[PDB]
């Protein structure tokens, strides 16, 4: 077993700007033979991964010119010279080695486009929805970028935890802009007990959050 | 009047392949290729000698 | 890799049954493995086999975990490998990807551990569950509109898909025949594991008394079509 | 002499049923010692016919065990199990005697496989054409199926005739959409006499006609 | 049959001389025979000739207006097959396939009737025509294009070969840079004896007016090189 981590995270890449990737390995390649042994993979979500680079510095499977791995030892890393909408995905390093196969986590590698302005969006809950003793309010983001947010839902100036649940859409193929809808589900002996409920949602794009506040019972 | 199970890498280039597939090296084994739209050219004969 | 079958519910003291198909290739002198996933970041290497026109197939690679539980067999004979098990202690929700090494000769390998070369047929189709709950009609609510942003003369409305144990199709507005600004968001998994979808639209506010808005839900398991119209 | 027809010479067809096709001897062939005297033929348009089964109900020269025939006596008929793309020939029907060969009529194989719309094309005359005292207009029919079809010139709602041309290619490879353009040409005097130009178009699968006009005076 | 000799314009009161070459086959020893076809519907046999090697006697095998106004030889050394007509009453186009009898013996056979077993060793090359003496360059005008049929974006243009002779033009898009949508029509027979032909390529409009598209055309008879190029 080699310990072996990425990025747990997402990298912001901002198109035309190269980006490079790096793991390290805890155990010396390149014992088997004088070759390097690590392949390069690019796992785009939704159908299926991309083989780029296999063992040592060589191109197959149609991989464009701007992939390109580099290192040796424990120095490894990539070489990217344009990103693309299509290099969305997690990437991973993988040595030929250690037969109990463990894996590394992915790194997202999304182009950086231009910040634009969520569109905030509220829908109470139905009448349907509420004689069934379930009540389900969620909180909209539209048109918005960077993908990271902290959506809350707040209750009469009371934080509420372990009711909200989080989707999240892939990339738009028009203009690049997410869509972040945060549901909350809750029942209704704790529902009409309240009357005011609100979302906060923080961005780094904007100055300030911003907060749409409603009460039960309006339509 | 001999066969050879001797499916290793063909060494064609200068630079050595072992265990790994170069682009100077190939594997000297490729594969069928039959449908039954096929022509006379391409349909399969079952010989036996 | 093109289809493959298996998939369901099962319970843990069950077994599966994992058989991945593909078209006209050379199954027999490539090495294939089978590689699970968890739904966030990062694979796991759960099984692989040899082949048998190189060498021997006394050299499978087995984990402690697979080799206590799991088993892989060919059938020599057809595009077909095969995957089996008999226990089950925590395995939720992986993919069992039928990929292949791009090894064509077998050379330096032990039963223990040698090299491969990579893996470019990754295969996608077989999905695992394990409660016992099993599928439940969907839920269609229309969600009220309402003259919000900074768009007075616009209107933001939607449909909320609740109770639902398996995906439907793609929420379709006015069967189809409007395409600007409706999105589709993915599904979640609640507490009680049915997901939850939600599909929105926006239109201008001056056609809300003469445009009919109907949002049309189709769910495939359970053949159910509902088409609910949204009303202010 | 002796009359071979073929009864059946029109029929769509698409892959998937049976298909039959009769030939007639006005004479008996009757006279055989377990070898009956007729053969059949595949003529593939452009480059050579080819032969499926000789005299008898036998197989050489390698053909495929798709097509069969049978027959004894004034009765003669061809039976595939299953057509396909590369079955696009039509057919013959010969006897072995009657030493003067006169070969009968032959088939259509127009494959009923599944319509494509056509894409009508209206191409008027040049300048450059018509300093030449000729002007020529093509109604152009792109990726259409059926190849039967039935192109029609009106100047001025008057049917034209005797002044048309058509030319249609071979089946292709990639959508196996046929293609037809008709080709009208007239004389400067006859062309300035008129303005309404326009081509008809008539399709198996469109339930109506569709003409597309244009005018003499603009580019 | 391999290959074949012949092909030209040839008066009807003059002499014709038609002949199959061949390759590595048993030319000898079998019985060729040619096959003729009109371009109306509907084939008919024109000649048939056995060997020496069968009998010391040819076994000629002519219909009326071949035994009137027709001939054969055999060289009986080389691989050739000789086929003379010293007149033509109506003759206008004829294939003259140098098909071959898959009846290597000659059983009841007298001079009038004979049984004939099959043909499979049929060959195309020769086409004989009773034209004008003489060729015309070709005309090429290039057509507007229009975007209304296929997609709006689209726009179909095309290079108008006219007044040509014979068949054989070539017409090639960019140099063959452009191949996807060019499409080209066979030549059509008028009145005159002269050839039309149309030939167009799909392009979108939004490249039209920056991308430029020169369709190139050859006429190999007449020594002519066209390069033409395409503007609204």
């Amino acid at each position: 077993d080699i310990v072996l981590t990425q990025s747990p995270l997402s990298l912001p890449v901002t198109p035309g700007e190269p980006a490079s990737i790096s793991c390290r390995s805890s155990q010396s390649l390149l014992r088997s033979n004088g070759y390097n042994y690590l392949d390069w993979y690019l796992q785009k979500p939704g159908q299926s991964p991309h083989l780029l680079i296999y063992l040592g510095s060589n191109r197959a499977s149609g991989v464009p010119d701007r992939f390109s791995g580099s290192g040796s030892g424990t120095d490894f890393t990539l070489k990217i010279s344009r990103v693309e909408a299509e290099d969305v995905g997690v990437y991973y390093c993988m040595q030929a080695l250690q037969t109990p196969y463990t894996f590394g986590q992915g790194t997202n590698l999304e182009i950086k486009r231009t910040v634009a302005a969520p569109s905030v969006f509220i829908f109470p809950p139905s009448d349907e929805q509420l004689k069934s003793g379930t009540a389900s309010v969620v909180c909209l983001l539209n048109n918005f970028y960077p993908r990271e947010a902290k959506v809350q839902w707040k209750v009469d100036n009371a934080l509420q935890s372990g009711n909200s649940q989080e989707s999240v859409t892939e990339q738009d193929s028009k203009d690049s802009t997410y869509s972040l809808s945060s549901t909350l589900t809750l029942s209704k002996a704790d529902y009409e007990k309240h009357k005011v409920y609100a979302c906060e949602v923080t961005h780094q794009g904007l100055s300030s959050p911003v907060t749409k506040s409603f009460n039960r019972g309006e339509c | 009047f001999e066969r050879d199970i001797s499916t290793e890498i063909y060494q064609a280039g200068n630079k050595p392949c072992n265990g790994v597939a170069g682009f100077n090296c190939y594997f000297p084994l490729r594969s069928y290729s039959f449908r039954p739209t096929y022509g006379v050219g391409h349909q399969p004969y079952r010989v036996v000698v | 890799q093109l289809v493959e079958s298996g998939g369901g519910l099962v319970k843990p003291g069950g077994s599966l049954r994992l058989s991945c198909a593909a078209s006209g290739f050379s199954f027999i002198t490539y090495n294939m493995n089978w590689v699970r996933q968890a739904p966030g970041k990062g694979l796991e290497w759960v099984s692989s086999i040899s082949s048998n026109i190189l060498s021997s197939t006394s050299y499978i690679y087995y984990a402690d975990s697979v080799k206590g539980r799991f088993t892989i067999s060919r059938d020599d004979a057809a595009n077909s490998l095969f995957l089996q098990m008999n226990s089950l202690r925590v395995e939720d929700t992986a993919q069992y990807y039928c990929a292949r090494t791009r090894s064509r000769s077998v050379r330096n390998c032990t039963s223990a551990t040698c090299p491969v070369d990579a893996f470019d047929l990754w295969g996608q189709g077989t999905m695992v569950i394990v409660s016992s709950a099993s599928t439940k009609g969907p839920s269609v609510f229309p969600l009220a509109p309402s003259s919000k942003s900074t768009s007075g003369g616009t209107a933001a409305l939607g449909c909320l898909v609740k109770d639902y144990f398996p995906e439907p199709v793609t929420v379709s507005w006015n069967s189809g025949a409007l395409t600007s600004g409706v999105h589709t968001f993915p599904a979640v998994l609640q507490s009680s594991g049915l997901y939850s979808l939600s599909s929105v639209v926006t239109v201008p506010s001056s056609s809300l008394g003469t445009q009919t808005y109907i949002c049309n839900v189709n769910h495939k398991p359970s053949n159910t079509k509902v088409d609910k119209k949204v009303e202010p």
